[PDB]
C-alpha cells in the first residue's frame, strides 16, 4: 500500500558502468530532454485566437449578473431580499415599498460588483428565478464606480441578456 | 494643417508602440495570480499580443494588481508603483484589487488598490477569468490606442 | 550568500477570515476556504464539509462521497501540477509550466462545467455537493485521465533523470523524521523523509477507504524525493480517478434531510415545507449543535485541519484553520541553514506554500 | 508527397477568402488565414464560422464587423460586439446556432 | 566607402538583434506549446519594432545611489564590445582581417564582462551587486578553459587567423577530430554569453532581474541588444570554428548563405537549450569549469600539442 | 589495479577520461614512426634565404644551380 | 587606422543610442521613483557594505592559472621549430604543472567554497 | 503551427547575409574587380607597396604586366 | 491531428512516444456541448409513509 520512490542500487556490472559513465561523457538525458522539447516544437499549439475565438463554457457559468422579467414584463423580483441575506460579501442593498398598484416591489436593489464574489448564492437562494448570475463576463470597467449597479443597470442587464439567459436557465433547471 | 497631421501620425506611431509592447511585472497576490498565469497559459498566451513578464519594476509597463491588498503591503504596493518609469499603467484584478472583495470589511484590507495606487482598467470576477483578465489587457491596449499626447501638446 | 539567518515575514496576505467567519453562517462561510489554498479549492471546501458535518451529526449520500472524492484527486493533480511547475519556474525549467497548465485549464474546465466558476466552486457543500454532475461530464473526465499518463511521463522525462535538475535538489533542504514531526510537518514533507503516514490510509474518510491507492515515500528527506512524491502523487491520483469514474453509484448529490440541505426548487415552488425550509436556510442557516472539532484531511500540501466551534446558533462561534503551509514555513528556518539563496528558492519551492491559507 | 499538398491547402486558403486582397484582410484583422463554414451573420455583420476538423477551440470563431452602432470596428474589434443569440454558441454553451 | 562597409556591418546586426527578438519569442512559444508573438505584424514580423520604439520612449531613470558616470558609461561599453566582436570574423572576408583575430576575441571577450560588472556596481542597488559578483563567479570559471580549448583548436590551424581557419577546414569538418572541444565550447560558450542553463547574473528566479535590475528602458535596451549580439556573433564564431564551409573565391555568396544557416542552426539550439533545462546553482558551475571540463581540457591540450608532432601533421603557419 | 580501474570509472569517469588521454598523449608519442617526419617537415622548411657560399673550388656536394643532381630533395615529402 | 575609424564608430552610435534615449522622453522625476529597489521595501542598510567572497581562493587561482595561457599560448607558432622533442617536452610539461597545481588544489578541498 | 517562426528567422538570415555579402562586394568594388590584397606578413606588404609603387597612379590593385616592360 | 505523416514521424521520434493515440488536444470525442434534459432520483426520505423526521 506504499511505495519507495528513489530506492535503486544502480547496477555495477561492466556493461552499465559503460552505459552511465557515456550517459555522464555524452548527456544522453540531456538529449531526451531536448528531444522532448523538439517534439512540442512540431506540434499545433493550444492558443486560441482571442477575441474572435472564444474559450469554452457551460451553461452554469456565473458572470455578470442581471435580473430576470416574467413572460409578460413583469420583473420578477418581489422585495423579499433572500439574496441579500445569504450574499457573503453582502454586495447586494435592496430596499422596497408598495408601488402604485399595491405589488411588493424593491426601488432599491443594489449589487456592488466589486464586492461580489460571483459565487451565485443568489440566483440559487431566488425563489422566483429574478437575480441570475449571467453568461456575461467581459464587462471590465475603466473606473471604479461603474461597477457599482443599481436596479437600472441590473435590469438592463437582464434585457440585454435575457436571449440567453433564458437558454441557460433551460438547458440547466432540471439540476436544480 | 501639416504639423497637425505629423503630430497625429507621431501620436499613433507612440500610442501603437506603447500598446503593443506592454510589459506586465511580475505581481501577483492572491488567488487571480493563478489566473494571470493561465492568462499567460498557453491557451490564452499573452506573449502573442506583446505581453511578456519583466520582473522588475524598472523594466516594465503595467502593473496588474492581482489579488488582495492588505494594510500591510499597500507601502509596498505603492513603492512598486512608484520604481515604475512612466508611461505606467495599473489593471485591477479582481473583486479585492478592486473594492475591497470578499473580505471587504476586514481590519486589515485595503478597500481596493484605487486607494493606493491611480488604477486604470477593473476587471471585474472573483476571479474574473483569463479570459476576462485579456479582455481586461485588450481594453487598456484600447485606451492607450485613443491617447492624444502629442496632439494636445501641439494644441498647448 | 551562505544564508545565516532566514525570517519570514507573513501577513502580507492576512486578511482576518477567521474574524469574518464569526459574523456570518456557515454557507456564508463557505467560500471563505476556496480562497485559503487558492489551487485546492473543493479539498478546503470537502476540510470544512466533513467538520460541518461531524458537528451536524449527519452524512452524505454515497454519490456526493464519490463525487467528492473524485474531484478531490482532481483538486490534487491541479494542486501538484501548480507545485512541480512554479518548483522548475524558480530551479529555472519554464517549459513544463506551459506544458502542464493546458491539462490544469482542462480541469479548471471541468470546475466550470460541474459548479459555474472555474476556480472556487462553492461546490461542496455541508450535507454533500450542491448540484449533480452534468451529462458526458464524466466522460470527458476520462477523456482527460486516459491521456494525462503521458503528460507526467513527459515531465518526468524533462526533471527525473536530468542532472541539473539532480544538482538542485538532491543535497538540498534535507529533513529528519523527528525534526519533520516535531516541526508539525505533514503530507509530502513527512513522507519526503520517509515516515509512513498519509491521512487518506490512516484516518479514513468518505469512500478513500473504498479505493485501492498507494502512498508513495521516499528516502532522503531532500527536494528530490518530495519531487518523486508529488509526481507518483499525480500517479496515485489517475489511479483514483479511474477507480472513481468505474463504481460511480446513483442515486441523490445532497443528504435527504432538507433541515440541513436545500430542498430542490422543483419542489420548493410546490410544497410549503420545502418553502419554509429554503427560506430559513438561505436566510438564517441551519443550526449546528455546540460544540468543537478538528477534522484534519489530507489536502495535497498535507493535513488541512479545521478547528470548528459552535455556539449552538447558525454561525460558527469560531474557526480555526490550520493550514500545512504554515508549520511548512516555520520549517524554513531550519532547512535553510547551510545553503545558498539559489537554494534557499528550491526549498521555498519543495513546501509548497499557498499564502492565503498560510495568511488567512 | 504530402508536403505540395500543404502547398495546396495553403494556396487554396488564399483563393477561399475571396482572393488574395481578401486573404490579406483576414489576415491583417485576424491573424488567422483559414477557411471554415459560414453558419451565420447576425444584424450587424459578424460572420460565425465553423470547423469541426480543428481541435476543441479553434472550432467555432467569429470575424466581426466593420462597423456596429457607430463605431468604426475595421481595427478596434471587441470581445462583447457578440449579440447575446450567438454568445451561446460561440463560447460553446449549446450545439445549435 | 569604408565607412559604409562599417554602416553595413553594423547595422543588420542590430537588425539581427532585433528580430531575432522575435524569433526567440516564438521558439521559445512553439516549444512550449503556445504561439509566440503573430498579432502586432504579419506573423509577428512587426512586434521588435514596437518593442524597440517602445524601450527609447520610455523614462530613462537614472537614480538616486547610482555612480552616475560608470552609470551610463556601462551600457555605452556594453553595446560597444557588442559591436566590435564581428570585426575580424571572415564572412569569408572579414571587415578587419587581423593576423591574431582569435585572440583579439579573446580579449574583447574578457573586456565585455566589466560592462556586466560596472553597470553591476554603479547601480547602488543589491541585487545588482549580487549579480554583478556571480558574474565574477562565472568568468572566472569559463575564461580558464576558454582558452585552452580556442588553443587546443588552432593547433590544427596553424596561427590564430580566422580567415586560415575556413581554409583549414577545406577537406573535414574541425568538428571531427575535435568534437569533446567542440561539445565543450558550445557550453563555454553558452557560460560566456549568461544564456541557460548559465544565466546566473539576469537570474529571474533567484534575483530579480540581477546587474540590470535598476536600468530602466532606454540604457536596458544596450543591455538587451548587446546581449542578443553577443549570442549571434558567438554562434558565428563557434560557425567559423568547427562548422567551416565551401568558400569560392569567386563566389562569396555560397559561404556566406552556407555559414549564415548554420550559425541560425546554433542559435536555434541556443534557444532550444533554453527552452528545456533548469538552472545552475553558480558553485556548480565552477564545479563545473573547474572540476570537469578543466581536467579533461588539459588533457585534450596534451594531446592535440602532441598529436600533430606524432603524425606529422602540423599545420603551417602561413 | 582493475577493481579500482572499474572502481573509479563509475564515481569519476570525467577524471579516468583525463588520465587516458593525458597518458596517450605522454607516451604515444615515443610510438609512432611519423615522429621523424614531423621534425624533417619542420626543418625543410625554407622560411629564410639559402645564403649561397662561395665557391673555392672543393664543393662536390654543394651544387651550382638549383636543378643540379647534387643537394638535398624533398622527394620524400612528395611521397610520404 | 581602419580599426580606430570602426572603434570609433562603434563607440559613437552606443553613445548616440544614449543620448536618444536620455534626451527623447518625457520625465517625471520625484524622491521615491530614484529610490533603491529592494522588492517594495527599503534596503535594510546600503549595498555598499562587504558583500563576502567565499570563493575567493579559486578566485586567486584563476590568476595563476591565467598566466599559464600566457605560456601555453605560442603552442602553434612553437611547433614550427626544430627543436620538437624539447619543444614537446616542455610543452607537456607546463600542462603537467598546470595539472599538477590543479590536482594540488583538489585535494587540499581550495576548488570547495567556505562556509 | 511551427511553420510560422520560419519567416522571423528568414529575416534574421537576411539581416546576416547582407553584412558579409556587402564587404565582398566592396572588397571588389574599392580594388579593381578582384579580391582585397591580405597582408599579413611584412614580405606581402613589401610586394603589396611594391605594386602600389610600379602602378604609376599610387593604387595598389592597378596591375602592370608585360605590356609595361618593352 | 492535422500533423502531417513526415512531421508526425519526426515528432514521435523526438518524444520517443506514440503520441497520435494521447493527444492532449481535444476533438470530436469529447462530449456534445448540447445534452439531453436529465432525470435526477430523489434521495431515501421521499416517501409518503413510514417517513417521520424524528426517526
Ligand atoms: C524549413 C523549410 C520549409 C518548411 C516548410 C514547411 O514547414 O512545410 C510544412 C510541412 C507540413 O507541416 P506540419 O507540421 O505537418 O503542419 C501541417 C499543417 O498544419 C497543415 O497545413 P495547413 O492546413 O495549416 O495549411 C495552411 C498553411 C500551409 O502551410 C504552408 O503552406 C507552409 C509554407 C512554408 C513555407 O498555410 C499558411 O498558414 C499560410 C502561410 C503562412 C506561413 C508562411 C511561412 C513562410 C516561410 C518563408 C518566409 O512540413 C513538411 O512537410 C516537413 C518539412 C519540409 C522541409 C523540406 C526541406 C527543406
Ligand atoms: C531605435 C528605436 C527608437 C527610435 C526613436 C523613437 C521613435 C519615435 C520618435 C518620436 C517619438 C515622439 C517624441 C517622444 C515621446 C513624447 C511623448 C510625450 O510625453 O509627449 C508629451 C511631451 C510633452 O507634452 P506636454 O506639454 O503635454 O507635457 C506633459 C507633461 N506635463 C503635463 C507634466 C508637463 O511632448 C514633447 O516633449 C514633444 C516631443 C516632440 C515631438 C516629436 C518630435 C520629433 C521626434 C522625431
Ligand atoms: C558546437 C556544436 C554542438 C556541439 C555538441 C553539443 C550539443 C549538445 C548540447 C546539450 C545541452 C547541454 C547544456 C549544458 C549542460 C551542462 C551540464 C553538463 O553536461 O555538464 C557536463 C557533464 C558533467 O557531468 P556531471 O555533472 O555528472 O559531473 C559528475 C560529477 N560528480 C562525479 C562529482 C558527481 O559531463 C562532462 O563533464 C563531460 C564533458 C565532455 C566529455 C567528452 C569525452 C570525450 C571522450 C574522451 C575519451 C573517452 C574514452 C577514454 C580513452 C579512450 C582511448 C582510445
Ligand atoms: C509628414 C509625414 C510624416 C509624419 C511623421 C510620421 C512618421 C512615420 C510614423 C510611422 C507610421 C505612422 C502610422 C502608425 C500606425 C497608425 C495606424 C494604426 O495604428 O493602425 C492600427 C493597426 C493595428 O491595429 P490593432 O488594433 O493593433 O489590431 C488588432 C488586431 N485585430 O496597425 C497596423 O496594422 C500596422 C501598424 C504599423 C505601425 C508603424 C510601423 C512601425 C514603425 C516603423 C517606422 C519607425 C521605426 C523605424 C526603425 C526604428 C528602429 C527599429
Ligand atoms: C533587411 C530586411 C529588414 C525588414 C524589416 C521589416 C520587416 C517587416 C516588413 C513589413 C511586413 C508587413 C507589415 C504590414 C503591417 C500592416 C500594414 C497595414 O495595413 O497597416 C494599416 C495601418 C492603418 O491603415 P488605415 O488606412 O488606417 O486602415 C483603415 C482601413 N479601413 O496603416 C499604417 O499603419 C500606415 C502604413 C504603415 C506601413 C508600414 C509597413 C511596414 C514597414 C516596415 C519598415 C521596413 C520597410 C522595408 C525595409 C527594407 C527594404 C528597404
Ligand atoms: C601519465 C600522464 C600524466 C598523468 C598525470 C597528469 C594528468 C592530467 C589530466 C588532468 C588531471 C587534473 C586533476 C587530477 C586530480 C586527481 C586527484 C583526484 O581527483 O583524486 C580524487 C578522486 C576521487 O574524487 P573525490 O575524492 O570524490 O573528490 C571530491 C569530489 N567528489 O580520485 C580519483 O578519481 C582517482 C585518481 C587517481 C587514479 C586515476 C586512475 C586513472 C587511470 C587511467 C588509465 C591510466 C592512465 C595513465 C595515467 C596514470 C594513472 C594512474
Ligand atoms: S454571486 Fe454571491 S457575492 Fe455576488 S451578489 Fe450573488 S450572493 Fe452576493
Ligand atoms: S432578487 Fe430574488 S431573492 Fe432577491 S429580493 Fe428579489 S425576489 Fe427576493
Ligand atoms: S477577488 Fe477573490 S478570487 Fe480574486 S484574488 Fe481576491 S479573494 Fe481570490
Amino acid at each position: 500500500t506504499y511505495k519507495y520512490v528513489n530506492l535503486r542500487e544502480p547496477s555495477m556490472d561492466m556493461k552499465s558502468v559503460t552505459d552511465r559513465a557515456a550517459q555522464t561523457l555524452l548527456w544522453t538525458e540531456l538529449i531526451r530532454g531536448l528531444g522532448m522539447t523538439l517534439s512540442y516544437l512540431f506540434r499545433e499549439p493550444a492558443t486560441i485566437n482571442y477575441p474572435f475565438e472564444k474559450g469554452p463554457l457551460s451553461p452554469r457559468f456565473r458572470g455578470e449578473h442581471a435580473l430576470r422579467r416574467y413572460p409578460s414584463g413583469e420583473e420578477r423580483c418581489i422585495a423579499c431580499k433572500l439574496c441579500e441575506a445569504v450574499c457573503p460579501a453582502q454586495a447586494i442593498t435592496i430596499e422596497a415599498e408598495p408601488r402604485a398598484d399595491g405589488s411588493r416591489r424593491t426601488t432599491r436593489y443594489d449589487i456592488d460588483m466589486t464586492k461580489c464574489i460571483y459565487c451565485g448564492f443568489c440566483q440559487e437562494a431566488c425563489p422566483v428565478d429574478a437575480i441570475v448570475e449571467g453568461p456575461n463576463f467581459e464587462f471590465s470597467t475603466e473606473t471604479h464606480e461603474e461597477l457599482l449597479y443599481n436596479k437600472e443597470k441590473l435590469l438592463n442587464n437582464g434585457d440585454k441578456w435575457e436571449a440567453e439567459i433564458a437558454a441557460n436557465i433551460q438547458a440547466d433547471y432540471l439540476y436544480r | 494643417s501639416r504639423g497637425e497631421y505629423v503630430v497625429a501620425k507621431l501620436d499613433d506611431l507612440i500610442n501603437w508602440a506603447r500598446r503593443s509592447s506592454l510589459w506586465p511585472m511580475t505581481f501577483g497576490l492572491a488567488c487571480c495570480a493563478v489566473e494571470m498565469m493561465h492568462m499567460a497559459a498557453p491557451r490564452y498566451d499573452m506573449d502573442r499580443f506583446g505581453v511578456v513578464f519583466r520582473a522588475s519594476p524598472r523594466q516594465s509597463d503595467v502593473m496588474i494588481v492581482a489579488g488582495t491588498l492588505t494594510n500591510k503591503m499597500a507601502p509596498a504596493l505603492r513603492k512598486v508603483y512608484d520604481q515604475m518609469p512612466e508611461p505606467r499603467y495599473v489593471v485591477s484584478m479582481g473583486s479585492c484589487a478592486n473594492g475591497g472583495g470578499y473580505y471587504h470589511y476586514s481590519y486589515s484590507v485595503v478597500r481596493g488598490c484605487d486607494r493606493i495606487v491611480p488604477v486604470d482598467i477593473y476587471v471585474p470576477g472573483c476571479p474574473p477569468t483569463a479570459e476576462a483578465l485579456l479582455y481586461g489587457i485588450l481594453q487598456l491596449q484600447k485606451k492607450i490606442k485613443r491617447e492624444k499626447r502629442l496632439r494636445i501638446w501641439y494644441r498647448r | 550568500e551562505m544564508v545565516r539567518k532566514c525570517d519570514p515575514h507573513i501577513g502580507l496576505l492576512h486578511r482576518g477570515t477567521e474574524k469574518l467567519i464569526e459574523y456570518k453562517t456557515y454557507l456564508q462561510a463557505l467560500p471563505y476556504f476556496d480562497r485559503l489554498d487558492y489551487v485546492s479549492m473543493m479539498c478546503n471546501e470537502q476540510a470544512y464539509s466533513l467538520a460541518v458535518e461531524k458537528l451536524l451529526n449527519i452524512q452524505p449520500p454515497p454519490r456526493a462521497q464519490w463525487i467528492r472524492v473524485l474531484f478531490g484527486e482532481i483538486t490534487r493533480l491541479l494542486n501538484h501540477i501548480m507545485a512541480v511547475t512554479t518548483h522548475a519556474l524558480d530551479i529555472g525549467a519554464m517549459t513544463p509550466f506551459f506544458w502542464m497548465f493546458e491539462e490544469r485549464e482542462k480541469m479548471f474546465e471541468f470546475y466550470e462545467r460541474v459548479s459555474g466558476a472555474r476556480m472556487h466552486a462553492a461546490y461542496v457543500r455541508p450535507g454533500g455537493v450542491h448540484q449533480d454532475l452534468p451529462l458526458g461530464l464524466m466522460d470527458d473526465i476520462y477523456e482527460f485521465s486516459k491521456n494525462f499518463s503521458l503528460r507526467i511521463d513527459e515531465l518526468e522525462e524533462m526533471l527525473t533523470n536530468n542532472r541539473i535538475w539532480r544538482n538542485r535538489t538532491v543535497d538540498i533542504g534535507v529533513v529528519t523524521a523527528e525534526d519533520a514531526l516535531n516541526y508539525g510537518f505533514s503530507g509530502v514533507m513527512l513522507r519526503g523523509s520517509g515516515i509512513q503516514w498519509d491521512l487518506r490510509k490512516t484516518q479514513p474518510y468518505d469512500v478513500y477507504d473504498q479505493v485501492e491507492f498507494d502512498v508513495p515515500i521516499g528516502s532522503r528527506g531532500d527536494c528530490y524525493d518530495r519531487y518523486l512524491c508529488r509526481v507518483e502523487e499525480m500517479r496515485q491520483s489517475i489511479r483514483i480517478i479511474s477507480q472513481c469514474l468505474n463504481k460511480m453509484p446513483p442515486g441523490e448529490i445532497k443528504v435527504d434531510d432538507a433541515k440541513v440541505s436545500p430542498p430542490k426548487r422543483a419542489e420548493m415552488k410546490t410544497s410549503m415545507e420545502s418553502l419554509i425550509h429554503h427560506f430559513k436556510l438561505y436566510t438564517e442557516g441551519y443550526q449546528v449543535p455546540p460544540g468543537a472539532t478538528y477534522t484534519a484531511i489530507e489536502a495535497p500540501k498535507g493535513e488541512f485541519g479545521v478547528y470548528l466551534v459552535s455556539d449552538g446558533s447558525s454561525r460558527p462561534y469560531r474557526c480555526k484553520i490550520k493550514a500545512p503551509g504554515f508549520a511548512h514555513l516555520a520549517g524554513l528556518d531550519k532547512m535553510s541553514k547551510g545553503h545558498m539563496l539559489a537554494d534557499v528558492v528550491a526549498i521555498i519551492g519543495t513546501q509548497d506554500i499557498v499564502f492565503g491559507e498560510v495568511d488567512r | 508527397m504530402e508536403l505540395l499538398q500543404v502547398l495546396k491547402r495553403g494556396l487554396q486558403q488564399v483563393s477561399g477568402h475571396g482572393g488574395l486582397r481578401g486573404y490579406l484582410r483576414v489576415l491583417f484583422r485576424a491573424n488567422d488565414v483559414r477557411v471554415g463554414t459560414l453558419v451565420g451573420e447576425d444584424k450587424y455583420g459578424n460572420k460565425y464560422y465553423e470547423d469541426n476538423k480543428q481541435f476543441f477551440g479553434r472550432h467555432r470563431w467569429v470575424i466581426y464587423t466593420t462597423e456596429m452602432n457607430g463605431k468604426n470596428t475595421f481595427w478596434d474589434v471587441d470581445g462583447s460586439m457578440v449579440p447575446p443569440e450567438w454568445h451561446r454558441w460561440l463560447h460553446c454553451m449549446t450545439d445549435d446556432p | 566607402m569604408f565607412m559604409i562597409n562599417v554602416l553595413t556591418l553594423i547595422i543588420p546586426i542590430l537588425l539581427a538583434v532585433a528580430f531575432l527578438t522575435l524569433v526567440e519569442r516564438k521558439v521559445l512559444g512553439y516549444m512550449q506549446f503556445r504561439k509566440g508573438p503573430n498579432v502586432v505584424g504579419p506573423y509577428g514580423l512587426l512586434q521588435p519594432i514596437a518593442d524597440a520604439i517602445k524601450l527609447f520612449i520610455k523614462e530613462p531613470l537614472r537614480p538616486a545611489t547610482s555612480s552616475i558616470s560608470m552609470f551610463i558609461l556601462a551600457p555605452i561599453l556594453a553595446l560597444t564590445l557588442a559591436l566590435t566582436m564581428w570585426i575580424p570574423l571572415p564572412m569569408p572576408y572579414p571587415l578587419i582581417n587581423m593576423n591574431l583575430g582569435v585572440l583579439f576575441m579573446l580579449a574583447m571577450s574578457s573586456l565585455a564582462v566589466y560592462s556586466i560588472l560596472w553597470s553591476g556596481w554603479a547601480s547602488n542597488s543589491k541585487y545588482a551587486l549580487i549579480g554583478a559578483l556571480r558574474a565574477v563567479a562565472q568568468t572566472i570559471s569559463y575564461e580558464v578553459t576558454l582558452a585552452i580549448i580556442l588553443l587546443s583548436v588552432l593547433l590544427m590551424n596553424g596561427s590564430f587567423t580566422l580567415s586560415t581557419l575556413i581554409i583549414t577546414q577545406e577537406q573535414v569538418w574541425l568538428i571531427f577530430p575535435a568534437w569533446p572541444l567542440a561539445m565543450m565550447w558550445f557550453i563555454s560558450t553558452l557560460a560566456e554569453t549568461n544564456r541557460a542553463p548559465f544565466d546566473l547574473t539576469e537570474g529571474e528566479s533567484e534575483l530579480v532581474s540581477g546587474f540590470n535590475v535598476e536600468y530602466a528602458a532606454g540604457p536596458f535596451a544596450l543591455f538587451f541588444m548587446a546581449e542578443y549580439a553577443n549570442i549571434i556573433m558567438m554562434n558565428i564564431f563557434t560557425t567559423t570554428l568547427f562548422l567551416g564551409a565551401f568558400h569560392n573565391p569567386y563566389m562569396p555568396e555560397l559561404y556566406t548563405i552556407n555559414f549564415t544557416i548554420k550559425s541560425l542552426l546554433l542559435s536555434i539550439t541556443f534557444l532550444w537549450i533554453r527552452a528545456s533545462y533548469p538552472r545552475f546553482r553558480y558553485d556548480q558551475l565552477m564545479h563545473l569549469l573547474w572540476k570537469n571540463f578543466l581536467p579533461l581540457t588539459l588533457a585534450l591540450c596534451m594531446w592535440h600539442v602532441s598529436l600533430p608532432i606524432l603524425l606529422s601533421s602540423i599545420p603551417p603557419q602561413t | 589495479v582493475a577493481a579500482f580501474l572499474k572502481n573509479v570509472w563509475a564515481k569519476e569517469p570525467v577524471l579516468v577520461a583525463s588520465f587516458a588521454i593525458a597518458g596517450l598523449a605522454v607516451i604515444l608519442p615515443t610510438l609512432s614512426p611519423y615522429t621523424k617526419y614531423s621534425l624533417m617537415i619542420n626543418r625543410a622548411t625554407p622560411y629564410n634565404y639559402p645564403v649561397p657560399l662561395r665557391d673555392d673550388g672543393n664543393m662536390p656536394d654543394v651544387p651550382s644551380h638549383p636543378q643540379d643532381p647534387q643537394g638535398p630533395s624533398l622527394e620524400w615529402l612528395k611521397r610520404l | 587606422m581602419n580599426l580606430m575609424i570602426t572603434l570609433l564608430t562603434n563607440f559613437t552610435l552606443a553613445t548616440l543610442l544614449v543620448t536618444i534615449a536620455f534626451w527623447l522622453p518625457q520625465l517625471n522625476v520625484y524622491s521615491e521613483k530614484t529610490s533603491p529597489y529592494e522588492c517594495g521595501f527599503d534596503p535594510m542598510g546600503s549595498a555598499r557594505l562587504p558583500f563576502s567572497m567565499k570563493f575567493f581562493l579559486v578566485a586567486i587561482t584563476f590568476l595563476l592559472f591565467d598566466l599559464e595561457i600566457a605560456l601555453l599560448l605560442p603552442l602553434p607558432w612553437a611547433s614550427q621549430t626544430t627543436n620538437l622533442n624539447t619543444m614537446l617536452t616542455m610543452a607537456l610539461l607546463l600542462i603537467f604543472l598546470l595539472a599538477v597545481s590543479l590536482a594540488y588544489e583538489w585535494t587540499q578541498k581550495g576548488l570547495e567554497w567556505t562556509e | 503551427m511551427w511553420f510560422e517562426v520560419l519567416p522571423g528567422i528568414a529575416v534574421m538570415g537576411v539581416c546576416l547575409f547582407i553584412p558579409g555579402m556587402a564587404t565582398a562586394r566592396i572588397h571588389r568594388f574599392s580594388n579593381g574587380g578582384r579580391e582585397k590584397r591580405v597582408a599579413h606578413y611584412s614580405y606581402q606588404w613589401y610586394l603589396m607597396e611594391r605594386d602600389r609603387r610600379v602602378s604609376g597612379v599610387n593604387r595598389y590593385y592597378v596591375s602592370k604586366g608585360l605590356e609595361n616592360i618593352d | 491531428a492535422s500533423a502531417t505523416r513526415l512531421i508526425q514521424g519526426l515528432r514521435n521520434w523526438a518524444s520517443g512516444r506514440d503520441l497520435q493515440a494521447k493527444l492532449q488536444l481535444r476533438y470530436q470525442e469529447i462530449s456534445k456541448r448540447t445534452q439531453p434534459p436529465p432525470k435526477l432520483p430523489v434521495g431515501p426520505s421521499h416517501r409518503l409513509s413510514n417517513n417521520y423526521y424524528c426517526a
